[PDB]
C-alpha cells in the first residue's frame, strides 16, 4: 500500500519480467507505445503487444510462483 | 512349497464347486478389509488435509 | 494307412510339468487345476469387490 | 437337455451358449455386446438419476446439483451417466465403422435396423443434453431444433408444435424428459429386432470369406472375450468419470440458462460436430438442414454402392486407403465443427463436406470397380 | 475484439490425477470468501455443514453460520422473522433478484461462485489469473469508469475492480497474506464449492486403477487359458489319393 | 437359425487339440509375440497412416492461419 507486505508475485515478477523473451516484447509494446503516443487520428491500439508480454512473463511466473507461497 | 501349494489348494478346497465358492467368498471378505484400507493407507501419502492431521490442531 | 497318423508335436505348447514321456501327469495335474482355478477364484474375489 | 428345450432358455442357448460363431472374429466384433453394456448402464444411472431430478425450469437446474452434493453417490451416478454418453457414442461410431469396412452391411435388415439404432439413439441423447438446462443445454436445444423450420410451408408449424411454446420454455423441458425416458426402452426391442436379423445368418468377420467351415460356439470362446471387453469399457468410462469428469462435456455447461445471453460458443456435444461441420458449410437454410440430414441416412444407401467382387477390405489395398482418408475426414469435420466460422475453418471445412460426400459416392465404389480389374474379375 | 490470451499453468496442490485438495487452504479461502467475495457474489448452492467434515468442526461451522442471519420460516400471523442460521441453510444473497446487481454495481451482473471453476476454462487458473494479475490501460484504450482493464477476462472491459488490493484480511494461523496467498486460497476453496466430490473421486479412482491393474491381467490368462485350444490346434487335410 | 450339424458339408480335415489345462496360455509371449505386432504394422502403415498425417498437418497449420490472422501491421 505505502509499504511493508512483501507481495511475492511483485518479487517473482521482476526476475520473470525482466528476462529475454519478454525484453524483446516489451521492446516491441514500448515501439508500438510511442507510434501511438506520436499521432492523432490513429487506430493500430497496442493491445496485441502487451498480451504477448504478459503471456511470456506468466509462463514463468507460473513455473517460479508457487514455490515460495505458504 | 513341496507337493505344492495350488496341488493341495486344489485337492482340499477347489475339487468341489462348493468349497471353491465358500473360499471365494471367504477370500471376498478380508480381501475387502485388507484392501479398502490398503488403498486408503497408501493414500496417507499426502499428509495434507489429512482429517487427521487438521483434527489435532483445531 | 490311418495308422500313419501322426499327432504333431506340442512340447512347443505344453506347460513344464508335462514335458516328459517318460512320466506320468496324473501328479502335475493338481498343480495345474490349481493354477488355472486359483486365477478364476482370484478374479471373481476380485469382481466381486 | 434342460438349456435347450425349455421355451425361455432355447432363446438364451441361441443367442449366447450353442450359437455357431466364426472362430475369427476379432476386437471390432466386441462393440456389438459393448453397445448391449452401455445400453444397460445408460438405463440403470439413467433411472437413479429420474428418483431426484424434477423437470421444471426453476429446479431443473437446481436438482441436478442436489444430486452432486448431497445425494450419496449421486455425482458418481451423474457422471457415469454423462460419460456413458460419450462412451455409448465411440462404441457406435466403431460398430458402424466396423461394418463398413468389413462388409457387414451386406445383410440389409440387419443393417437398416442399425441406422434406426444410430438414429434412436441420436435422437434420445440430444434431449438428454437439454435436461440440466445449461446454457449450451438450452441453446443447443434451440439452435438445432430450429433447423426444421428450414423445412417448406410445414416447418414453422413443426417447430413450434415441438417446441410447445415461441421458444425452448416450459413446456419443451418436460416434454424433452418424457422422451428422454421412452426412448431407451423402445431402442431396446428394437436391438432385439437388430439381433433377431442378425441370429438369421450368424457374424460375418474378418475376411468377409464364410465361417461355416469353421465356428465356434459362443460359449467359453465368445462370453469370455465379451467379459474382458466389457472390462476394458469400464475402464475407459471410469477413467474418464473418476478423474476427468468434465473432460468430453468441456469446463462450459454450468450457469443456469438464460433466454437473452447466446454465448459466443454455440456447438453441439462432440458426437454431432461432424455433422455439424457438414450443415454450416452450405450456405443456405434449407440445404444445409438437407445436407444434414443426407450425412446421416447415407448410410441406408452404403450397400448399394458394393461394387467390390471380395465383401471385406481386408485384401483390398485402395479401399483401405480410401476408407481411412473416410475416418481421417471425419476427424477434420468434428475439428471444424467445435470451431467458429471464420477464415480457414469455412473452406476447409467446406471442402472436407465435399470430400465425405465425394469419397462415400464416388470415390469408394470406384476403387472397388478398379480393384475388380487389377484382379481380372 | 475477437484478440485475446489464455491463463498459464499454476502447480496447485490439487492437479495431478491422485490428489488430496489443500483442506487448510479451503479454509482460508472460505475466509477469503465471507470476508471480502460475499459482498457481492452469491454462493447459494453450499450450505454450513458442507464446511463441517472437510475444514472445519462441527461446533465451528455452527458458530459462524450463527453469526449472521436469513429470513426464518412464517411467525403464526403471516410476516415472516429473523433468527441466527443453523447449519442447514445456504449462505445468504446479497442482491435479492437479479436488476439489484446491476443497481448496485455500475449495471454489470456478477455471476455466482457456486461453480464458476467448471463455468470458466482452466478453472482455478483463470480465476488465480483473473484475480492477481491486473494491468494498466494501454494506448488507444478508452476504459470508462465502470468497466475497469483486466488481462485474461475476454474483451478486457470488466466490471468488478481488483478485490484483493493486497487485503482485507483475517487468520486463523496467520498467514501472510499478500494478493498472493489470499488468490491461491480462493480457487482453491472454489474448486471445493464447485467440486465438493474431488477428494473421494480420486480416492475411487486410485482403488479403480489398483484393481483393474489387478483384473485385467487376471481376466486376460482366463481369457487365453480357453482360447488356447484354439490358438494352439492343430490342421491336417487327407485327401482321398 | 443355423445350429450345429446343419452349417455345412466338410471332409478329410483332421484337428488335433490340446486340453488348456496342458498348455501355456502365454507360450513365446514376447519372443513370438512382438515381431508379429511389428509385423502387422508394417502391413498396414501405408494404408492406415497417411490419411491421418494429411489431417495432422491440416490442423496444425489451420490452426496457425487462423490466430495469426487475427492480427495485422498497417491500414
Ligand atoms: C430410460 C433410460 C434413461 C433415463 C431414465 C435417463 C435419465 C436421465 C436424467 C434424469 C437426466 C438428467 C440428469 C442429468 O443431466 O444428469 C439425463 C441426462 C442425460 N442423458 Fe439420460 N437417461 C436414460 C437414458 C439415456 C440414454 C440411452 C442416453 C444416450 C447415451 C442418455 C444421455 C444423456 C445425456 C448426454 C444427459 C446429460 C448429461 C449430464 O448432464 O449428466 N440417457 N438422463
Ligand atoms: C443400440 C445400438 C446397437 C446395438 C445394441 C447393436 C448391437 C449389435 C450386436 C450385439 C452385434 C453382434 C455382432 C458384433 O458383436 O459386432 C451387432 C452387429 C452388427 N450391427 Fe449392431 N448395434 C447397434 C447399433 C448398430 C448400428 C448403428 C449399426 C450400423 C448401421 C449396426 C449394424 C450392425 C451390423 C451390420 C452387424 C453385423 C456385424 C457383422 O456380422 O460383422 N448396429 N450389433
Ligand atoms: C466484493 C466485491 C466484488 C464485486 C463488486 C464484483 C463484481 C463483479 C462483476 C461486476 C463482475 C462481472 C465483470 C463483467 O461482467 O465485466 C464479476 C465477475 C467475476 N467475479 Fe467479481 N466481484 C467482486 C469480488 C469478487 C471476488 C473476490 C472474486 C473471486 C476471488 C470474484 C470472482 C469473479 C470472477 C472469477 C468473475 C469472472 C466472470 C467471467 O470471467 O466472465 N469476484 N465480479
Amino acid at each position: 500500500e505505502e509499504e511493508e507486505l512483501v507481495d511475492p508475485l511483485t518479487t517473482v515478477r521482476e526476475q520473470c519480467e525482466q528476462l529475454e523473451k519478454c525484453v524483446k516484447a516489451r521492446e516491441r509494446l514500448e515501439l508500438c507505445d510511442e507510434r501511438v503516443s506520436s499521432r492523432s487520428q490513429t487506430e493500430e491500439d497496442c493491445t496485441e503487444e502487451l498480451l504477448d508480454f504478459l503471456h511470456a512473463r506468466d509462463h514463468c511466473v507460473a513455473h517460479k510462483l508457487f514455490n515460495s507461497l505458504k | 512349497v513341496a507337493p505344492t501349494l495350488t496341488a493341495r489348494l486344489y485337492s482340499l478346497l477347489f475339487r468341489r464347486t462348493s468349497t471353491f465358492a465358500l473360499t471365494i467368498v471367504v477370500g471376498a471378505l478380508f480381501f475387502e478389509r485388507a484392501f479398502d484400507q490398503g488403498a486408503d493407507a497408501i493414500y496417507e501419502h499426502i499428509n495434507e488435509g489429512k482429517l487427521w492431521k487438521h483434527i489435532k490442531h483445531k | 494307412s490311418h495308422t500313419d497318423i501322426k499327432v504333431p508335436d506340442f512340447s512347443d505348447y505344453r506347460r513344464p510339468e508335462v514335458l516328459d514321456s517318460t512320466k506320468s501327469s496324473k501328479e502335475s495335474s493338481e498343480a495345474r487345476k490349481g493354477f488355472s482355478y486359483l486365477v478364476t477364484a482370484t478374479t471373481t474375489v476380485g469382481v466381486a469387490y | 437337455n434342460i438349456r435347450k428345450s425349455h421355451p425361455l432358455m432355447k432363446i438364451v442357448n441361441n443367442a449366447f451358449i450353442d450359437l455357431p460363431a466364426p472362430s475369427n472374429i476379432s476386437s471390432w466384433w466386441n462393440f456389438g455386446s459393448l453397445l448391449g453394456i452401455c445400453l444397460i448402464l445408460q438405463i440403470l444411472t439413467g433411472l437413479f438419476l429420474a428418483m431426484h431430478y424434477t423437470s421444471d425450469t426453476t429446479t431443473a437446474f437446481s436438482s441436478v446439483t442436489h444430486i452432486c452434493r448431497d445425494v450419496n453417490y449421486g455425482w458418481i451416478i451423474r457422471y457415469m451417466h454423462a460419460n456413458g454418453a460419450s462412451m455409448f457414442f465411440i462404441c457406435l461410431y466403431m460398430h458402424v465403422g466396423r461394418g463398413l469396412y468389413y462388409g457387414s452391411y451386406t445383410f440389409l435388415e440387419t443393417w437398416n435396423i442399425g441406422v434406426i439404432l444410430l438414429l434412436t439413439v441420436m435422437a434420445t441423447a440430444f434431449m438428454g443434453y437439454v435436461l440440466p438446462w445449461g446454457q449450451m443445454s438450452f441453446w443447443g436445444a434451440t439452435v438445432i431444433t430450429n433447423l426444421l423450420s428450414a423445412i417448406p410451408y410445414i416447418g414453422t408449424n413443426l417447430v413450434e408444435w415441438i417446441w410447445g411454446g415461441f421458444s425452448v420454455d416450459k413446456a419443451t423441458l418436460t416434454r424433452f424428459f418424457a422422451f428422454h425416458f421412452i426412448l431407451p426402452f423402445i431402442i431396446m426391442a428394437i436391438a432385439m429386432v437388430h439381433l433377431l436379423f442378425l441370429h438369421e445368418t450368424g457374424s460375418n468377420n474378418p475376411t468377409g470369406i464364410s465361417s461355416d467351415v469353421d465356428k465356434i460356439p459362443f460359449h467359453p470362446y465368445y462370453t469370455i472375450k465379451d467379459i474382458l471387453g466389457a472390462l476394458l469399457l469400464i475402464l475407459a468410462l471410469m477413467l474418464l468419470v473418476l478423474f476427468a469428469p468434465d473432460l468430453l462435456g468441456d469446463p462450459d455447461n454450468y450457469t443456469p440458462a438464460n433466454p437473452l445471453n447466446t454465448p459466443p460458443h454455440i456447438k453441439p456435444e462432440w458426437y454431432f460436430l461432424f455433422a455439424y461441420a457438414i450443415l454450416r458449410s452450405i450456405p443456405n437454410k434449407l440445404g444445409g438442414v438437407l445436407a444434414l440430414a443426407f450425412s446421416i441416412l447415407i448410410l441406408a444407401l452404403i450397400p448399394l454402392l458394393h461394387t467390390s467382387k471380395q465383401r471385406s477390405m481386408m485384401f483390398r489395398p485402395l479401399s483401405q486407403c480410401l476408407f481411412w482418408a473416410l475416418v481421417a475426414d471425419l476427424l477434420t469435420l468434428t475439428w471444424i465443427g467445435g470451431q467458429p466460422v471464420e477464415h480457414p475453418y469455412i473452406t476447409i471445412g467446406q471442402l472436407a463436406s465435399v470430400l465425405y460426400f465425394l469419397l462415400i459416392l464416388v470415390l469408394m465404389p470406384t476403387a472397388g470397380t478398379i480393384e475388380n480389374k487389377l484382379l481380372k474379375w | 475484439s475477437d484478440l485475446e490470451l489464455h491463463p498459464p499453468s499454476y502447480p496447485w496442490s490439487h492437479r495431478g490425477l491422485l490428489s488430496s485438495l489443500d483442506h487448510t487452504s479451503i479454509r482460508r479461502g472460505f475466509q477469503v470468501y465471507k470476508q471480502v467475495c460475499s459482498s457481492c457474489h452469491s454462493m447459494d448452492y453450499v450450505a454450513y455443514r458442507h464446511l463441517v467434515g472437510v475444514c472445519y468442526t462441527e461446533d465451528e461451522a455452527k458458530a459462524l453460520a450463527e453469526e449472521v442471519e436469513v429470513q426464518d420460516g412464517p411467525n403464526e400471523d403471516g410476516e415472516m422473522f429473523m433468527r441466527p442460521g443453523k447449519l442447514s441453510d445456504y449462505f445468504p444473497k446479497p442482491y435479492p433478484n437479479p436488476e439489484a446487481a446491476r443497481a448496485a454495481n455500475n449495471g454489470a451482473l456478477p455471476p455466482d461462485l457456486s461453480y464458476i471453476v467448471r463455468a470458466r476454462h482452466g478453472g482455478e487458473d483463470y480465476v488465480f489469473s483473473l484475480l492477481t494479475g491486473y494491468c494498466e490501460p494501454p494506448t488507444g484504450v478508452s476504459l470508462r469508469e465502470g468497466l475497469y482493464f483486466n488481462p485474461y477476462f475476454p474483451g478486457q472491459a470488466i466490471g468488478m475492480a481488483p478485490p484483493i488490493y493486497n487485503e482485507v484480511l483475517e487468520f486463523d494461523d496467520g498467514t501472510p497474506a499478500t494478493m498472493s496467498q489470499v488468490a491461491k486460497d480462493v480457487c482453491t476453496f472454489l474448486r471445493w464449492a464447485a467440486e465438493p466430490e474431488h477428494d473421494h473421486r480420486k480416492r475411487m479412482g486410485l482403488k479403480m486403477l489398483l484393481m483393474m491393474g489387478l483384473l485385467l491381467p487376471l481376466v486376460y490368462a482366463m481369457k487365453r487359458h480357453k482360447w488356447s485350444v484354439l490358438k494352439s490346434r492343430k490342421l491336417a487335410y487327407r485327401p482321398p489319393k | 437359425g443355423r445350429q450345429f450339424g446343419h452349417l455345412t458339408r466338410v471332409r478329410h480335415v483332421i484337428t488335433y487339440s490340446l486340453s488348456p489345462f496342458e498348455q501355456r496360455a502365454f507360450p513365446h509371449y514376447f519372443s513370438k509375440g512382438i515381431p508379429n505386432v511389428l509385423r502387422r504394422t508394417r502391413a498396414c502403415i501405408l494404408r492406415v497412416a497417411p490419411p491421418f498425417v494429411a489431417f495432422y498437418l491440416v490442423y496444425t497449420w489451420g490452426t496457425q492461419e487462423f490466430e495469426k490472422s487475427k492480427r495485422k501491421n498497417p491500414a
